[PDB]
């Protein structure tokens, strides 16, 4: 595998250093690296493909080495070897995607093709070199078994889930209290609503709760946490809990009162903000929980009053809300976010090649599916098959 | 290299003065009587200890 | 062209690797090249300016080069070459700049200005070095007419259009059926409503569609999909098709019937989602189709019942919407996007300097006008500039 | 400082480039930096911690050199190499930590900890090497004096600001005119309401205005402008100014008349776009004003005249708003971003560690607080944390 | 006391007549009485601090004397010398500030702290110079 990255830093600092004109001594260290490979490849034949509508194609290998002579570099010598780059970029292209295709549940870690397996072979080694690339950086760390750690900007780890819970409910719908939400990607929001505006409610307080709990935890997150969930705030016909008939939701918004953010590790408590809007740190954390209240306003002007009877029918129903997004966050497991086209490489291949449904993955690498059963044999598959998206992504996009 | 094994004098000016090699020693006792070479010349050459 | 580039990551990697102590050895590589530059410089000299209120400043090259001895770096070293650095930065400023406002209707992908002309001489080729910027990386792979890719995250494809479409609408503007959205950057917002909730219509279902046409394909895209377009789910009274006088629209939202989202390529389904909220990818599209129904509620609690009579007046109006947003995908064309600082750099030199409008770009470097009428010449000059402020930014920020 | 720069791209650049089976060569002119380095160390003895929860580990050298006579590294090469680099990790991210706590009002742009202040000695200078990181990068550029500058997506400029302000109101609060507004992050909304609808304004036009002061002068900013404030489009009950009673808003929204945005510096318009929605960009500015009217529609249908009588009660209110996001700028300035994550790096160290309230910097480097008073000490003290994390981040994440 | 006037006069005089550029001569008679001082500290340790929330700092010297040479001072000279010139500083400010804060009745126009007490001595004297402050 280590190998395969080579490969490309191969090409990419080559196919981006060697032009008409610098100077050898800018490459030397380079032309070398270079060299040893043609080496250890020539007389080994390859084969790719074979699965789906992917193509088979065999390869083989027996190419001339490089002037080490000149002073300078002439369009000449360019050409010559652009033309031996070219058999070698249109080759990694498809060993990536062969291997990016084929999953696996026992080894889902290790090589699958007949391409990449023939590579980890001892006597390739002899090609390995500058592993900067982020992911490969933390290929490595994971085989000795040390702290990894990626970034994502907008990170994706909520699946899709978009409802609600009836705390108090009856058949005609027209005093209902409970919470409604939408937790996908990097965001929720979450609306508490009371259609009695807490009138028989002790301290005329409704209380209000939402847990998110993360399927990989996160860390170094930064976060914005603002009042009210725009979502939840207009008028809504919504399908009954059964199906069987539909209410009305017909919300005034009032500020969230004793909001209070818990982001927990483990059941404990690491991160905790008390009515704190904008930008808040959440540093290590596998659980969120949202608490909040709606309390009825002690003192209302006529306009205000008039939407809150003493008695039904409740036609203005009063709504607290919150709004939370982790805009950048760590973590130790590989995840889609808003920025890395990893997940789209690793879909976009597949779905090009007709590559029919594995053991391993969902239909489609369809991300809420799978983050909602994140697996170890997912995971695994999931990092083999986006650190080779990554290696792919060096030479073509 | 050592320097000691090239030790010269300087044969002009105040400080005991050790200059480099034989070259760098004519050069200064030369330029030292061009009398058409700024007062800092002269200066400099004195002065200048190993 | 590619010449330019150098002279940057010349003195970047210089500004950068040549400080106070280092050991020699770890520039040996580098200084080289930078004496050879110095070289083919010096005897040469250059005009920059001349254009609105661009200040020509002229130059001259006569310099000494570099000892390459010592193990290591004595102060007094870094500050007799930082002082000849400062005269480089000073240039290639003024030289992006003087090349970053021309443009030309022929060739409008080839160099303009007095100065730049002068360096695709070929006696200057002797510099070129370490091609792995981004921008220029994709540079190199066109002029050879091969096929190229950037990365963006929060593309800006759409222009902005904010609109609607009255399917049956009557002067009073009391019984209304249509569309309205908004598509801007990244992002798609649409809601179709019918203010007689389906009451006539065949099986109590009114269809909707929304097709949007982008003007270059986009790739790889990781795509977020949700139902309800908050940006029409609140009371709006707004202006009639022909300006005369304004309407009522008074929503009430209604999940979303039967969506299906589909990327079409050149008329062909490439993907297709039916009713898929949450992360979706699109692999390679031209256009963007969205189709939704509103279902009237087959069963309905009081409270519903009562904002969907059997006859006009019709006071709340039946809504469902969609809201899509691309997060990141990959253009074969240079794009704005909401990381990349390329259209604000170009636009900001041209806006401080006062440069006149000219026969390729729309006043003000105007994005929703760019992107709306994306000619070949307007592409191959947006290249060209944004490379030129890519390579500037590797210096000057 | 500049110093502890090195330490790491040495170990980043080492970790990386030294694996089973890459040409000796390829790191030729690396090995030797190395090398330089365990020299100037070994003998010396450093302290960490001793300050909150953070550990005091005390930390001595006493190593053997590297290799000098290979040709391709055996496996047995690197494992004698990795036991050696793993101590400098957990060195160097003790050392990192401990000046990453400690603040200073008088001069707290410079070393603090016993461990650092030793560091910026003469007799280490011997290592700086490779500063392409673009954080040192700018820190070296600003010892000198230049023109620094970074690099943000979605900058966290505005502090955290919900509120309103009632130009016309009246203890019953049902004829109220004014505007309301959440400056937060990036990003701007901001609502002017008039609950008679201008029946009684000149022109029957009302103005608004909403200014926004930045704390730091941002420049090459590319924003997103969009009428409407969604924000503020739903019901609401509100508390008065004075907290005494509870107002009701019930608002109708209308097209914002004679948008004007302008981007001031120094009192200065640097740029004005009227009417302008979509993406435009902002060269250099320090304020934002945004100026919009709410116009009474002078043509209504039933519908809508029956929204807007001439005599209260006014139950419909008349909103216009606008929305601003600066998806991306340049700060000569630190700030924290949406996808950096340098302030969640210093401020999870700091909460990890229980390191008690500075003198400098707000309890928990609270954002708003920060940006809000973003003196000079707060800065300085904040770059030098902020480059520290990202010095740390290239090997511990 | 006087001593330390001296120790000041000779920074500033330096700090300001030594810079990048300037010719030989117009630092001879100064160069001078600068190693001097280096000399006369050299191997004698030092204690500021003590009282209130004055940090107790320990000041050690050996710091090699000057590069009497170069005509029209080269950069690299200076940068080798404002290394040692801002350990000084950082220095006298500990000592000012030490000896700035301590009373004595009976006696207390003299010297109080240990810094300066230690100053006073006479192995130190060789250093005083222009004061016209
Ligand atoms: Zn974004």
């Amino acid at each position: 595998m280590d190998v395969l990255y080579s490969l490309s830093k191969t090409l990419k600092d080559a196919r981006d250093k060697i032009v008409e004109g610098t100077l050898y001594s800018n490459v030397s260290d380079l032309i070398q690296q270079f060299n040893q490979m043609i080496i250890t490849m020539n007389g080994n034949e390859f084969q790719t493909g074979g699965i789906g509508n992917l193509p088979i194609r065999n390869w083989n290998f027996d190419f001339g080495l490089l002037g080490t002579t000149l002073l300078n570099l002439d369009a000449n010598y360019v050409e010559t070897a652009r033309n031996t780059i070219d058999y070698f970029v249109d080759f990694v292209d498809n060993v990536c995607m062969d291997e990016m295709v084929r999953e696996s549940q026992r080894n889902g870690i290790a090589p699958q093709s007949d391409s990449l397996r023939k590579l980890s072979g001892i006597k390739f080694k002899r090609i390995n070199f500058d592993n900067s690339s982020e992911y490969i950086e933390n290929w490595n760390l994971q085989n000795r078994r040390q702290r990894t750690g990626f970034t994502f900007h907008k990170p994706n780890i909520f699946p899709y889930s978009a409802s609600f819970t009836l705390n108090r409910s009856q058949p005609a719908h027209d005093n209902l209290m409970g919470t409604m939400w939408l937790n996908a990607g990097s965001e929720i929001q979450v609306a508490g609503f009371d259609y009695s505006c807490a009138i028989n409610a002790p301290a005329n307080i409704q209380q209000f709760e939402h847990i998110v709990q993360l399927r990989r935890v996160l860390t170094t997150a930064t976060i914005t946490l603002l009042p009210d969930a725009e979502r939840f705030s207009f008028p809504r016909v919504i399908n009954s809990a059964d199906g069987a008939t539909t209410w009305y939701f017909n919300p005034v918004i009032l500020r969230p009162n004793n909001v209070e953010v818990e982001f927990l590790l483990n059941g404990q408590i690491i991160n905790t903000y008390q009515a704190r809007f904008g930008t808040i740190i959440a540093r290590n954390f596998d659980t969120i929980r949202l608490s909040f209240q709606l309390m009825r306003p002690p003192n209302m002007t006529p306009a205000v009053a008039a939407l809150f009877p003493n008695a039904q029918p409740f036609e203005h129903h009063a709504t607290v809300g919150l709004t939370l997004r982790i805009e950048s966050a760590v973590c130790e497991s590989v995840l889609a976010d808003a920025s890395k086209t990893m997940l789209a490489n690793v879909t976009s291949v597949r779905q090009e090649y007709a590559i029919p449904v594995g053991p391993v993955f969902p239909p489609g690498m369809n991300w809420t599916d799978l983050i909602t059963n994140y697996s170890p044999s997912r995971e695994d598959n999931l990092q083999r098959v986006f650190t080779v998206a990554s290696i792919r992504s060096m030479l073509v996009k | 290299l050592l320097l000691k094994d090239m030790a010269v004098e300087n044969k002009n000016s105040r400080d005991a003065g050790k200059v480099v090699d034989s070259e760098t020693a004519a050069i200064c006792d030369a330029i030292f009587q061009d009398e058409e070479t700024e007062g800092v010349v002269r200066r400099f050459i004195a002065e200048m200890r190993q």
